[PDB]
Order: structure tokens, then C-alpha cells, then sequence
């Protein structure tokens, strides 16, 4: 599981 | 070593085309986002597109202020990032930076985080979309509008107006005068033209005993003028 | 014209503590994640807090971040001489195009020397310029400290903000700092009015000087 936090980014992995 | 050098700046007529390129070297390029962002002077940093890594499908997006006119394309290969950049407008001047997208990643007791932010940026390469060229300095003398007659200090100087590019180089009396004077930083104003004011401060009570000129030279276009300055 | 509003300037001694505001909108800070970077001249911004308030490693407890609502804070204390330099908060926009977005930055000085109040000059348009069908007035701003002013010009007593064009403060040689200010006219809207001012402000006090086209 990886939570993604920037612009343009899938919060979800 | 990591690093990012952007070229290709330089003046540019309004309705213009540029393309800068930006190398990028220390790291593994093709596994990150790459942003352009710019900055006008004495203005805020405004970010410009970015494009994806190709495994995050390589797209781009574009601010709503160049989206249209702007193209941003990356060449793995050569670590290579470009901006092309059409129909230029003279409020497109600025600063042109390339970042990468980094990341801090917080190992969670179950799931890792990633924290983004732009972290390698390059030095940068300057855009000037403007009409102007080349011009030498008109010269003004700047006295007091009230007769600064008596008692402490009198200010006394030279306009030295709309040239391009910059520098100008301004003394007094050949060289000769260095205490007191103030020469100020130029300002750019929208024609794309600078101009700047030197100043001298002398006791006022002194006034009529010598001459004060000033020395204007512009290099770029060769001009040099001298401007007595009579109060 | 900064998507995200800061002060552009702010300074304390050593050993005390700052702190330095960026406010915004829903679409920016109130939905996202508020980064901070420091600048020194010359020199890349390196990444002081992210995640609002997350210190990457190096970056010592003297630095802290805070969101409320839609504005977020850096805090300093233990100030150094070393923290002289400007600070910007960053974070990205909600919209089609995911922006990033920046404040304008503050530039945040270490006390090091009393503050000086600037010296202010005001020179009317030359007879010679006039003729040349055009007219500049020409405020000089220099020695004040710390390095931030701000320039407000009055004709009649009345406030002008068209045909003015001011310079950012610049360092001179003796470490105080100097400004320009130029206010453009026609020779016939000189000839119009009573007086000009040109206004100084520093740390809460204005310095202004005036002329009136009447001695000239």
C-alpha cells in the first residue's frame, strides 16, 4: 500500500 | 552531483517563438516528474506546466496562463527537458527554471506515504519577450524644485533615462567627486527600457563655489554623454 | 499577484523567535498539504517543512509549521544571524491543471544593526524633460534598515498608483538599503495639480516629500 500526496498524484497504489 | 542546467533564453519581439532546454544530471531523469515554473522580477515564483514520468503515461499540464501556447516534452535519452514556447507575450518575461518533483516517503506501521514537493531546481535562463533594442541614454539634470539655499546639505543628481540593455556607468566630474555620490539601481519599465538616477549631496552653503557634470557612459551602444548640473 | 498572500518582510535579533504567515483559499491550502522553503541569494530553495508540519531531516525543532482553515504558519525561534534570508510557502491547487503555488516570499532579517529610517529626496521634472514632452518625478529612498519599504505617491493630497514604477530594495556597499520610486506624467498633468508626494513608509513610520510645480 502506498498513499501518494503531491499535484497530479494517485493518493492511492 | 546531482544537477539542472537550463539554456536558451534571450530577447525575443512579442508574437515570437523560443525553446529552452533544460539538462539534467546525478540522478535517473526517466523516474521522475519534471516541472518549468518562472519568475518575473519583483514578482512571485508561478509555476508553468509539468510532464509525467513514462511510466506515469508522460503527460503534460499546463497553466491556464500558457496552456495553448506552451509545449513541454521531455527526451529520455538525453536527460533532456524542453520548452517550446509560441505567440510569446511581453508579460511572459521572467526567469525560467526547471524542478523535479521529489519525494520524503514516511514507512508507515502498515502502508508508506509520500510527501512531494520540488526539490532539484536549476539555476535558471532568462526570457525577454520586448520591442526594445538598443538605446542610449537621455540625460536630465534633477535639481530641487525649492531654492535649497542655506543652512544643512543639497541634493543635486542626473536622469539618465530609457536605455537598453543594461549597464550604464555614471561618475562625476570624471572622477574626480566620489563623496556624496549615490548612483541607484536602475528600473525596468514596461517599454523594456531602464532607467536610473546618481544623486550627489553637497553642503548647501557651498553651492555656487565649483561645477558638478556627470559622466553617462552606456557601452552597449556606445554613447557616452557629459551634463553639467547648474543650481 | 502571488496566489498564496504573505508579508514581504519581517525581522527580530537574535534569539528571538518569527513567525511568518501564507494565507490562501479552499482550492490551495485549504484542501492540500503546505510546504515551506528557504532561499538564500544565489542559491536553490531548500525544503524546510512539508506536510504542514513535517521537519525532513537536518532541519532542526527551531523550524515548525502550522494549517488552520485556509492559512498556514512557519515559526521560528532561537533566531540565528544564519536564518537571514527569504522563506515561501508552496502547495498545489484543486483545479484541472493541479498547480503548484507559491506565496511571494519574506524575507526575514536578523537584527544585526539598529534600524534607520530612510532618507527620502523628491526631485520635480527637469525644465530640459519638459521640453522634451515628457515629465518624471524622481523619489530616492536609501540608509534605511531593515530592507523594506513601502511607496505611496499623492497629487492634491490624492492617492496615484497609475504611471508609477518603484525598484525592490537593493543592499548598498555599507549593508543599509536603497530604493527608487518614479512617478511618469505629461508636462501638461504636472502643470495640473497643487503638490506631489512621494511617501515613505518604514516599521510603522512615514517619511514623505513634497513639490509643488509652482517654484518650477
Amino acid at each position: 500500500k502506498s498513499i501518494h500526496l503531491g499535484p497530479g498524484r494517485a493518493f492511492y497504489a | 552531483e546531482v544537477q539542472l542546467v537550463e539554456s536558451g533564453g534571450g530577447l525575443v519581439k512579442p508574437g515570437g517563438s523560443l525553446r529552452l532546454t533544460c539538462v539534467a544530471s546525478g540522478f535517473t531523469f526517466s523516474d521522475v516528474w519534471l516541472n518549468w515554473v518562472r519568475q518575473a522580477p519583483g514578482k512571485g515564483l508561478e509555476w508553468v506546466g509539468r510532464i509525467k514520468s513514462r511510466t506515469d503515461g508522460g503527460t503534460t499540464d499546463y497553466a491556464a496562463s500558457v496552456k495553448g501556447r506552451f509545449t513541454i516534452s521531455r527526451d529520455d535519452s538525453k536527460n533532456t527537458l524542453y520548452l517550446q514556447m509560441n505567440s510569446l507575450k511581453t508579460e511572459d518575461t521572467a526567469v525560467y527554471s526547471c524542478t523535479t518533483d521529489g519525494f520524503i516517503m514516511i514507512r508507515g506501521v502498515s502502508e508508506d506515504y509520500y510527501y512531494y514537493y520540488m526539490d532539484v531546481w536549476g539555476k535558471g535562463t532568462t526570457v525577454t519577450v520586448s520591442s526594445a533594442s538598443t538605446k542610449g541614454p537621455s540625460v536630465f539634470p534633477l535639481a530641487p524644485c525649492s531654492r535649497s539655499t542655506s543652512g544643512g546639505t543639497a541634493a543635486l543628481g542626473c536622469l539618465v533615462k530609457d536605455y537598453f540593455p543594461e549597464p550604464v556607468t555614471v561618475s562625476w566630474n570624471s572622477g574626480a567627486l566620489t563623496s556624496g555620490v549615490h548612483t541607484f539601481p536602475a528600473v525596468l519599465q514596461s517599454s523594456g527600457l531602464y532607467s536610473l538616477s546618481s544623486v550627489v549631496t553637497v553642503p548647501s552653503s557651498s553651492l555656487g563655489t565649483q561645477t558638478y557634470t556627470c559622466n553617462v557612459n552606456h557601452k552597449p551602444s556606445n554613447t557616452k554623454v557629459d551634463k553639467r548640473v547648474e543650481l | 499577484q502571488s496566489v498564496l498572500t504573505q508579508p514581504p518582510s519581517v525581522s527580530a535579533a537574535p534569539g528571538q523567535k518569527v513567525t511568518i504567515s501564507c494565507s490562501g483559499s479552499s482550492s490551495n491550502i485549504g484542501n492540500n498539504y503546505v510546504l515551506w522553503y528557504q532561499q538564500f541569494p544565489g542559491t536553490a530553495p531548500k525544503l524546510l517543512i512539508y506536510g504542514n508540519n513535517k521537519r525532513p531531516s537536518g532541519i532542526p525543532d527551531r523550524f515548525s509549521g502550522s494549517k488552520s482553515g485556509t492559512s498556514a504558519t512557519l515559526g521560528i525561534t532561537g533566531l540565528q544571524t544564519g536564518d537571514e534570508a527569504d522563506y515561501f510557502c508552496a502547495t498545489w491547487d484543486s483545479g484541472l491543471s493541479a498547480d503548484w503555488v507559491f506565496g511571494g516570499g519574506t524575507k526575514l532579517t536578523v537584527l544585526s544593526q539598529p534600524k534607520a529610517a530612510p532618507s527620502v529626496t523628491l526631485f520635480p521634472p527637469s525644465s530640459e524633460e519638459l521640453q522634451a514632452n515628457k515629465a518624471t518625478l524622481v523619489c530616492l529612498i536609501s540608509d534605511f534598515y531593515p530592507g523594506a519599504v513601502t511607496v505611496a505617491w499623492k497629487a492634491d493630497s490624492s492617492p496615484v498608483k497609475a504611471g508609477v514604477e518603484t525598484t525592490t530594495p537593493s543592499k548598498q556597499s555599507n549593508n543599509k538599503y536603497a530604493a527608487s520610486s518614479y512617478l511618469s506624467l505629461t508636462p501638461e498633468q504636472w502643470k495640473s495639480h497643487r503638490s506631489y508626494s512621494c511617501q515613505v513608509t518604514h516599521e510603522g513610520s512615514t517619511v514623505e516629500k513634497t513639490v509643488a510645480p509652482t517654484e518650477c
